[PDB]
RNA sequence: GGGAGCUUGACUGCGAGACGGACAUGUCGAGCAGGGACGAAAGUCGGGACUAGUGAUCCGGCACCUCUGAGUGGAAGGGG
RNA sequence: UCGAUACGGUUUGUGUAGGAUAGGUGGGAGACUGUGAAGCUCACACGCCAGUGUGGGUGGAGUCGUUGUUGAAAUACCACUCUGAUCGUAUUGGGCCUCUAACCUCGGACCGUAUAUCCGGUUCAGGGACAGUGCCUGGUGGGUAGUUUAACUGGGGCGG
RNA sequence: AAAACACAGGUCCGUGCGAAGUCGCAAGACGAUGUAUACGGACUGACGCCUGCCCGGUGCUGGAAGGUUAAGAGGACCCG
RNA sequence: CGUGUAUGUGCGUCCAUGAUGAAUCAGCGGUACUAACCAUCCAAAACCACCGUGACCGCACCUUUCGGGGUGUGGCGUUG
RNA sequence: AGCGAAAGCGAGUCUGAAUAGGGCGUAUCCACACAAGAGUGUGUGGUGUAGUGGUGUGUUCUGGACCCGAAGCGGAGUGAUCUACCCAUGGCCAGGGUGAAGCGCGGGUAAGACCGCGUGGAGGCCCGAACCCACUUAGGUUGAAGACUGAGGGGAUGAGCUGUGGGUAGGGGUGAAAGGCCAAUCAAACUCCGUGAUAGCUGGUUCUCCCCGAAAUGCAUUUAGGUGCAGCGUCGCAUG
RNA sequence: CGUAGACGGUGAGAGCCCGGUACGUGAAAACCCGACGUCUGUCUUGAUGGUGUUCCCGAGUAGCAGCGGGCCCGUGGAAUCUGCUGUGAAUCUGCCGGGACCACCCGGUAAGCCUGAAUACUUCCCAGUGACCGAUAGCGGAUUAGUACCGUGAGGGAAU
RNA sequence: AGCUGUCAACCGAGCGUUGAUCCGAGGAUGUCCGAAUGGGGAAACCCGGCACGAGUGAUGUCGUGUCACCAGGCGCUGAAUAUAUAGGCGUCUGGGGGGAACGCGGGGAAGUGAAACAUCUCAGUACCCGUAGGAAGAGAAAACAAAAUGUGAUUCCGUGAGUAGUGGCGAGCGAAAGCGGAGGAUGGCUAAACCGUAUGCAUGUGAUACCGGGUAGGGGUUGUGUGUGCGGGGUUGUGG
């Protein structure tokens, strides 16, 4: 099929650029590995192609450079957006991965991935204070303590 | 191996036929391959069997 | 039966009346017309003195014809 | 690596009436020098080696025409071009050595899992676009299956 | 009830390993918790002396320069 | 084999009694899974020399002088 | 209303170049003419044309089709309590002979070989009961018995016999192989179903009287003991 | 007597002897029916026919091919429908069908889904009927009847 | 007004106007096996867990509940391994089996006939498998038809018609259109295009942004892009 480039191949073309394949990338090695994707909406699929470069090329990192972004997100409280009543101090939905990687943008700043965050043993859902873990390597770990405010 | 584990196409029951038109029962079977796909975007992998016609329309995700 | 001349009747449309016959086959036939051969003409000529030298139907090929042609015009296919 | 396509630039035509190794042309009074051509130095091109187009090294400031014979003129120029020795691009096959990512492993480990030589998963190590399997296709095929294999006849057979 | 089968001994062929062979549509199983001094198939049949010729036929195994040959690619040419 | 009751020795949870094996402060000597390092098995890309060409030809050249064919060296070139 | 393969035409139509013959068709009969006696035709008049629907009988077609009868074929199931082989776990094998290796002693040997003697207890060893077979013969042969009995006979520590539990299933199993065995059955078990299989073959088919009354030949036949058509019977109608 | 002369029984052919028949009457409860209300939903911040373009009209589908199935149609010139495999479009001056195919005309609007009635049958219950059988008949079974019995078992299967 | 079912009576006892026997309706009890379901099993017989009672001097013993497996909702946890998933725990709600025929969708013979036989027939039959319902299936034109200003969803019945056809053109098989009827509902609803919304995934220009507009002010439906759900809106052939 025809897709639509995010990284650059070697022998095939550049980023951000709508090319016809066999469908053996379409389904063994480009679509998988996120280098391409399904080019649906000309667009929509130029934009999200391009977009997918700004946030991978960012989201990249290295050991050390884990230890520095440590370092970097062992900062304060974390203030989050979510919604919950004041009638028991219940939050109806589950509070994303993306809710929490923009929210350490919005509080601290440094950029990073949903992969990374551990969403599921945070015992969300309870208005307050609330520690996240993530993890960038097989050693390096960050702590982030994460809120809310009223609603 | 002759059912689609996604749309459940069997086999179809025919004859061949001969020169000498003499007819007996045979099948025609799916194309049915051994897929392991995901189901998640993460990418863990469950081996199932999926007819060629099922690959091709992308139905599953061999991500 | 032997010899020579010319020549294609080793025809087309038909055929009164018959022989033989389980049936299917088969066999003879004068005479009419077209267009010819030979003969001055009369006339004879629908292969061979005669009786063997053959194979039903089905299915298909081919050439010709003024037939048919699945809404209509063609075509394919069928038909004679 | 070879082949088929479309596209670009060198490159080609023994003839006798001759200043003619006369590609088929439309335009042809006027095109080619010192961005160093003429004539010399070689190769590229062929050579029926009869002779001619390109470069710089030299070179000095021209060659050319309905010139006339020549069916057909420039072989002075733009745009179309078969014959050919050619490279490259776009596209697609045939093959080859590969790579890994599909797929495969009754190779290891670990987990579901207290129990487990099942099974599934995860991961390392190996193969690998082969194999296996669908569909289409040619072979081999008493391994099996269904069946056929005449009659007359001084019984039937053998003969006929 | 035998001279027939089996047999210990002989050879030949296959099998490099979830082997080959067999039972199954498959998965799976036996082979074998074996690994070529092992396993399957074929003939011969303790022991002793030996086992001639023929490779044309038919099988088996091996090989490839050619001839022939499917599906698949090709669509010149022809027809409506 | 279980079960209840009453009594007897009688070790014990607490005290207390022993056994007790340590660690930190800091002085250190190797024992270290962690570069770089060494030896080992194999060939990355690779030349030389001997000897032949898978086919073409220039061949020592032979056979009824030349029918066919071919023992053998060489260059283009490698089943190498 | 028919002729034609059909288009079509229509008491006509087809063939054909043909008012030129023939085919099929124009209910049937009567007369009068006009043409030939090559079997009569043609035409004018007349007469005018008989089907259909119930139902009885005979025959026929499709159905099990007048009734009875195979060996066998297919589908789905049941069976290894008999027997064949295997798997687990047990039991049995009176009595008596023989006398293997191994060990020990001596002799003999350069050293061996080996022998003699002992202990020793081998073996699909020997004789022989239980047990397992089944070679001969006699009896039985509407038996005591759907395979026995009597007298002898082979094996009898082994490829032995045996109990209990289990596994293999029909084109399949199992077989030291006889086409053996797989529930008194096996060149493909049995049960039910297809199913009332099919049989050019055999058998059977039931009251009466009246009239008539054959054939056993020809031709063809995957035909020859079957059938079709002819011949030959009967009934009805026509003719005489 | 009769709106009752259906049919049985009673000591032999009974309308007036019995049960009944013709004809009427009856349901507390349960169940099946309707009907009227609560209830439920929708429609009305709103109607109508005009005038001129862009988008939309069911996609791994149609169509095409290979091998089959089924159509009266046994591969035939073989349409329509349909399975497996391969390839694989358009959104209306589209696409499908009208017996190969093409052109023109006509009919329709696939790849989304629901749907009553007219049609088939009888384990079981009620009420009847027979130019049906009448104990070797009729169901295998009028009586111990799927019983006794036969078979390891599927199963076979009486007589009275 | 008599009763204690019956074969099938005899004895022994009783009940009944204070309404029995009897009949109809609704309930209660309802051992064990059986889908059989706490575990096991040779069906109808063996062995339990837990909870609440009973009973004993205590164990023993008794009674009533409850305890299978799968599938789907919801809640908790998230192995290898980080995201996480596979899984695990709990709480609900269903499933399972039977049944004579009729329905639908699949698989699919052979005897037989063809005077042999293989195409063909038998016959899509017998049988098998999956599933129903009170009926099912089908059903609202991508249909017929033929130049008629024609029919109009489906199903079924009669014809057409043993016809056209088809067929080792063999034995055989065999329509539909049209036409006459039973019934009526020529019945309904979505998708898409656009508009609004909510949420998810990549994003901010983090700034003059969107909003039907003009005015003024603030300054984010994130500006945006996309996918999904919901609601409008649409539902067609003279095209809508
Ligand atoms: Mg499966
Ligand atoms: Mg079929
Ligand atoms: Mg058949
Ligand atoms: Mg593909
Ligand atoms: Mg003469
Ligand atoms: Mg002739
Ligand atoms: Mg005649
Ligand atoms: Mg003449
Ligand atoms: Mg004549
Ligand atoms: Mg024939
Ligand atoms: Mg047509
Ligand atoms: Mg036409
Ligand atoms: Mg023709
Ligand atoms: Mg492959
Ligand atoms: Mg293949
Ligand atoms: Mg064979
Ligand atoms: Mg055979
Ligand atoms: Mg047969
Ligand atoms: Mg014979
Ligand atoms: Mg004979
Ligand atoms: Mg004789
Ligand atoms: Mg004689
Ligand atoms: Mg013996
Ligand atoms: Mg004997
Ligand atoms: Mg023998
Ligand atoms: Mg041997
Ligand atoms: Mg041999
Ligand atoms: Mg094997
Ligand atoms: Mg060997
Ligand atoms: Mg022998
Ligand atoms: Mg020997
Ligand atoms: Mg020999
Ligand atoms: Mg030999
Ligand atoms: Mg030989
Ligand atoms: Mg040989
Ligand atoms: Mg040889
Ligand atoms: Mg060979
Ligand atoms: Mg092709
Ligand atoms: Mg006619
Ligand atoms: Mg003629
Ligand atoms: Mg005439
Ligand atoms: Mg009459
Ligand atoms: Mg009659
Ligand atoms: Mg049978
Ligand atoms: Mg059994
Ligand atoms: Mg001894
Ligand atoms: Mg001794
Ligand atoms: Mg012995
Ligand atoms: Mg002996
Ligand atoms: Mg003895
Ligand atoms: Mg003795
Ligand atoms: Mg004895
Ligand atoms: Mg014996
Ligand atoms: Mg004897
Ligand atoms: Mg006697
Ligand atoms: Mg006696
Ligand atoms: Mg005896
Ligand atoms: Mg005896
Ligand atoms: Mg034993
Ligand atoms: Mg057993
Ligand atoms: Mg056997
Ligand atoms: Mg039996
Ligand atoms: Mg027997
Ligand atoms: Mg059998
Ligand atoms: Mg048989
Ligand atoms: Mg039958
Ligand atoms: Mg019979
Ligand atoms: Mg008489
Ligand atoms: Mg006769
Ligand atoms: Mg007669
Ligand atoms: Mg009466
Ligand atoms: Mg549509
Ligand atoms: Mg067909
Ligand atoms: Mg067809
Ligand atoms: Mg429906
Ligand atoms: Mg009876
Ligand atoms: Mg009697
Ligand atoms: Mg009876
Ligand atoms: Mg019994
Ligand atoms: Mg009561
Ligand atoms: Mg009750
Ligand atoms: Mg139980
Ligand atoms: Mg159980
Ligand atoms: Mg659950
Ligand atoms: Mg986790
Ligand atoms: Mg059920
Ligand atoms: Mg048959
Ligand atoms: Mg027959
Ligand atoms: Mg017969
Ligand atoms: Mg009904
Ligand atoms: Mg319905
Ligand atoms: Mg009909
Ligand atoms: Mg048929
Ligand atoms: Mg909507
Ligand atoms: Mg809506
Ligand atoms: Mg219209
Ligand atoms: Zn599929």
């Amino acid at each position: 099929m025809k897709l639509i480039l995010t990284a650059e191949v070697e022998h095939l073309g550049a980023a951000g650029d709508t090319v016809e394949v066999k469908d053996g990338y379409g389904r063994n090695y480009l679509l998988p590995r996120g280098l391409a994707i399904v080019a649906s909406r000309g667009a929509e699929r130029q934009a999200e192609e391009i977009r997918r470069a700004r946030e991978s090329k960012v989201i990249r990192d290295i050991e050390h450079a884990n230890e520095l972004k440590t370092a970097l997100e062992g900062l304060g409280d974390v203030t989050l957006s979510v919604n919950a009543a004041g009638d028991t101090g219940k939050l109806f939905g589950s509070v994303t991965a993306a809710d929490v990687v923009n929210a350490i943008k919005k509080a601290g700043g440094p950029n990073l991935d949903k992969r990374t965050v551990q969403l599921a043993k945070a015992h969300i859902k309870s208005v307050g204070t609330h520690p996240v873990t993530v993890k960038l390597h097989t050693g390096v770990e960050a702590k982030v303590s994460l809120n809310v405010v009223a609603q | 191996a002759a059912v689609c584990d996604i749309c459940g196409k069997g086999p179809g029951f025919g004859k061949s036929v001969s020169h000498s038109h003499r007819r007996t029962s045979r099948r025609w079977n799916p194309n049915i391959q051994p897929v392991r796909a995901v189901t998640r975007p993460g990418g863990n992998k469950q081996r199932i069997n999926a007819c060629t016609s099922c690959i091709k329309a992308g139905k599953v995700s061999r991500a």
